[PDB]
């Protein structure tokens, strides 16, 4: 996160760090005891060196970490160019205890409508600066819900946009999510209620007529929940 | 043109 804050210790506490040999890829959300919601982009790798890290504040030290023992990329998932149903479940290799670091975070409901307008936030340990390095702390930053239709400008996303992706705007041109910020949450609302995973920019986070991009995560609420088994 | 993965 570029121009973001550092976060209160442990008060996103479905966060998750995925990472590869001690070294953080791309956030994601607890979802379920077993299960973390992610990008799908963000598996192209050897499966037999990520690690999913639980509890984190600080990225180095120990959190909780578990093994992968699955990862269900969507079965319409897209990549580069096309980033369509860019979502993962990940199975944990044990089952997480709620406690007041580590805790899911509950999906919305099948028929939640992220609005125009609507101030989420996300949160994330990706780059603090553009060509930089990841950040130390969790970090966090408001966002705001932008009309589909104006960022399928063609000075913008140039008509790219399909209507389960959700565009998003910081208060200031210089605040945006940037690399390792992808797989993580965005909460809405003052229920702060998760409705997206964030998922891409352009090369460039600050770029204002790329603005950022997340998954909606309400339109695919009926597959996570046959996914996870849990109806 | 360029969509790159956050």
């Amino acid at each position: 996160i570029i121009g973001g804050r550092e976060v209160i210790p442990h008060s996103r506490p479905y966060m998750a760090s995925l990472q590869r040999n001690g070294s953080h890829l791309c956030g994601g959300v607890l979802v379920h005891p077993k299960w973390v919601l992610t990008a799908a982009h963000c598996l192209a790798q050897r499966m037999a060196q990520l690690r999913l890290v639980l509890g984190l504040h600080t990225l180095d030290s120990p959190g909780l970490t578990f093994h992968i023992k699955a990862a269900i990329q969507h079965p319409r998932y897209k990549p580069v160019p096309a980033l369509e149903n860019d979502l993962a479940l990940l199975q944990l290799d044990g089952k997480v205890k709620p406690s007041r670091t580590i805790r899911p975070l509950a999906l919305p409901s099948k028929r939640q409508v992220v609005a125009a307008g609507t101030r989420c936030s996300m949160a994330g340990w990706g780059l603090t600066h553009q060509g930089g390095r990841l950040s130390r702390v969790l970090r966090e930053l408001d966002l705001q819900v932008l009309d589909t239709r104006m960022c399928n400008n063609s000075r913008f996303w140039n008509g790219s946009l399909s209507p389960s992706m959700v565009c998003l705007a910081a208060d200031s041109k210089d605040q945006a999510p940037c690399k390792g910020d992808s797989g993580g949450p965005l909460v809405c609302g003052k229920g702060r209620v998760l409705a997206g995973v964030l998922s891409f920019s352009s090369r460039v986070c600050t770029d204002i007529f790329k603005p950022p991009v997340a998954t909606a995560v309400a339109p695919y609420v009926s597959w996570i929940r046959k996914v996870t088994g849990r109806s | 043109s360029g969509k790159v993965p956050l």
